[PDB]
Formats: C-alpha cells, sequence, structure tokens
C-alpha cells in the first residue's frame, strides 16, 4: 500500500475497449478482422495447457505482428497511458514512435486477459498449468517486435495482477471486515462475496501465475527478461514481512502457490539467499500466523520437505 | 545476471539496505525480516 498508478492503467484499458468498438462502426476493415483476431489469441492461450509445442505461441505472435502492421487502419494511441513510467526514445530501440496502433495495444490487452483467466480458471484447480502460460507471456512480450522504446508492455498484465491479487504488492486486510476483503481482492459475483473456496482457488492460480511470469530465466536468450526475478523476491518479502497481527489466510494461500513447484527455480536464481527466504516463508511466517488452517499446514508441510532436501540450515 | 539484483546497483550503497542484509551476511538467516531489496549475485554464492 497505499495505492499507485497500476489502477490508472486498468481504467485506460477499459476506455480502449470502447474506443475499438466505436471504430468498428465506422471502420469496416476493423470490424471484419478484429473479432477473429481476439478469438484466435484466446484459443491459442487455452490450448497451451493441453514438448516441442510451439505452434500455439507462433499463432499468437503472428496475430500481434499483424496488428502492429495495422492493415485494419486503426487509430493510433499513446502507449504512455498503459505503462507505469513514461518512456523516452531509447538508442538502438526497434520502435521509438510516440504512438502505436490501437488494435495492437488492444490485442496485447486480450493476451493479458487470456493469461489471467487461465491462471484463475485452470491453475486454481491444477497449479501445474500456470507455467506453460507464463512461458508464453514472457516469450511474446519480450519479442523485439513488441518492445515499445526498449521495454516490453508487461505493465498491461501486471496492472491486472494488482486488481485480482493485491497481496502480491504489499496489500493486507482482515478477511472479517468488508474493507479488508476488498483490499485482499475477494471477488463479488452479483453483489455478494464469493465463497471462501472460490477465493482461495483464485489466489492459488494467481499466486502460481505470478511465479510463472516472475521466475523465467533469460540468460540463454538474446531477449531481455520483461519481468525479472527481482519482482518475485520483492513480492515474497512484502508478504512474509507482514506483522503477525495482520496475517490472513489469503496471504498464506498465495505464498504457497508462489513456492510450490518453483522451489528449484527460486534456488537456482538466489541460492543461499533463497534458502534463507524459504526458511522465512515456510517456517517463521506460518509460526507467526494467528490461526492455524489448511493453508498454514500446507506451508509447514512444504517446510519439512525442503528441510529434508535442503536442510534449511546455512548457519 | 542483473535480473536477480535491484535494477539500480547504487542501492546497495545505501546504509538502510546494508542493515536489512546485515543479519543474512553475518548469521546466514533473516532475523529482522526478509529484505525487500534482492541480494547481490555474490551474496547468493554457496560458501
Amino acid at each position: 500500500g497505499p495505492h499507485m498508478r497500476y489502477v490508472e492503467i486498468h481504467r485506460n484499458l477499459k476506455g480502449l475497449r470502447k474506443y475499438m468498438a466505436e471504430q468498428a462502426k465506422t471502420n469496416l476493415k476493423l470490424k471484419q478482422r478484429m473479432g477473429d483476431m481476439r478469438r484466435e489469441i484466446r484459443k491459442s492461450v487455452g490450448q497451451l495447457t493441453t514438448a516441442a509445442n510451439k505452434d500455439k505461441q507462433q499463432k499468437i505472435k503472428s496475430i500481434l505482428t499483424e496488428a502492429l502492421s495495422n492493415q485494419v487502419e486503426s487509430a493510433l494511441v499513446d502507449p504512455n497511458n498503459f505503462v507505469v513510467e513514461p518512456r523516452k526514445p531509447v538508442e538502438g530501440a526497434t520502435n521509438n514512435d510516440p504512438l502505436l496502433p490501437s488494435i495492437f495495444v488492444y490485442l496485447i490487452n486480450i493476451f493479458a486477459k487470456a493469461a489471467i483467466s487461465q491462471f484463475i480458471n485452470e491453475a486454481g484447480a491444477r497449479p501445474e498449468t500456470a507455467d506453460p502460460v507464463g512461458i508464453c507471456v514472457a516469450a511474446i512480450l519480450s519479442e523485439p517486435d513488441f518492445l515499445w522504446r526498449g521495454a516490453s508492455l508487461i505493465d498491461i498484465l501486471i496492472a491486472k495482477f494488482r486488481i485480482v491479487c493485491p497481496v502480491l504488492f504489499g496489500y493486507r486486510g482482515s478477511e472479517k471486515t468488508e474493507q479488508g476483503r476488498q483490499r485482499l481482492g475477494w471477488w463479488k459475483e452479483s453483489g455478494q462475496w464469493i465463497s471462501e473456496q472460490q477465493h482461495m482457488d483464485r489466489m492459488t492460480g494467481l499466486g502460481a501465475g505470478f511465479a510463472a511470469i516472475s521466475l523465467r530465466k533469460f540468460a540463454l536468450s538474446k531477449k531481455q527478461n520483461p519481468y525479472p526475478p527481482r519482482f518475485y523476491w520483492m513480492a515474497m518479502a512484502k508478504i512474509v514481512n507482514t506483522p503477525p497481527a495482520e496475517i490472513s489466510n489469503t496471504q498464506c494461500v498465495v505464498l504457497k502457490a508462489m513456492v510450490q513447484n518453483y522451489e528449484a527455480k527460486f534456488i537456482e536464481f538466489y541460492g543461499s539467499a533463497a534458502i534463507a527466504a524459504l526458511r522465512t516463508a515456510l517456517i517463521d511466517f506460518p509460526a507467526r500466523a494467528p490461526h492455524k488452517s489448511a493453508a498454514v499446514n500446507s506451508l509447514e508441510v512444504l517446510a519439512q520437505m525442503l528441510k529434508r532436501d535442503t536442510g534449511l540450515d546455512l548457519g | 545476471t542483473a535480473d536477480t539484483e535491484a535494477e539500480d546497483p547504487k542501492v546497495y550503497e545505501d546504509e538502510g539496505v546494508k542493515r536489512q542484509w546485515q543479519s543474512f551476511l553475518e548469521k546466514g538467516r533473516f532475523e529482522g525480516g526478509m529484505p525487500e531489496v534482492p541480494p547481490r549475485r555474490e551474496w547468493c554464492v554457496w560458501d
């Protein structure tokens, strides 16, 4: 907390949706193609879940390359409305032009929405499915073709994580108050709060999705990491450093999804510092929790497996 | 590479950040909480 710009991007993206609908009335080339372009991205994202399966990532790249060429003659927009920090022209960058086709920003936004929904709908029940999606997000947004002024458009995706999983960004709350459930991202279907199981399922998929995008290794690639592992480190630290009185099960669920299946990658990046961190996340933090639950237990179970595998002892 | 560290290496010169890491560099564990600034590559080396 308390609050920042990532919400402002969410509003501008909502205003972009209306803009594309208005153009579709006057612009026939945009109406002919925009709908099919949207669907083929969602279909390709959904198929990522179910080894040399590279045909679904290319279909998404080809559509974004087509939207960047802007054959549909879409209006141009200022990308500064969709990034946290206003960007200046960068030396050697592939695209320093101040405006971009509105169809491109829009389909990039659909790609981000598609990944968020996959984290929510599939990774919530089967956390394994978040990793192939995260690979696709990092692969596409890092393509030089899609870098605006030397940096990716990842801020369109991160702005959505801020809405549906604020705990990753330091937000806290009591699950007992309505002001707290809002600050924790507890969703509302038809006015009333969703069940506690649907909430924790959302948190599980989003927690696993965050690790999928934040724990990618790019040193072998010629591309720059759009969301390097420092953001995984910062996200974990904001959660585990929560004072005990303010810990919630929402935090424990996200933290479990952040760690489970990503211990090896976390250790490869940060080695002895990852062990110290996993000790804080899987031993100290659960002990600090004010009430036990299946979420706290799950952390303690992971603590034992890692204490056996790593010894969780550097001293 | 620089991906795991803070994007601005000058941050490790701040005394505030040194204090966050003093517990890990001296005792191997995090005593006063997990540092919000990620570590330097050399600090993660296995001894």
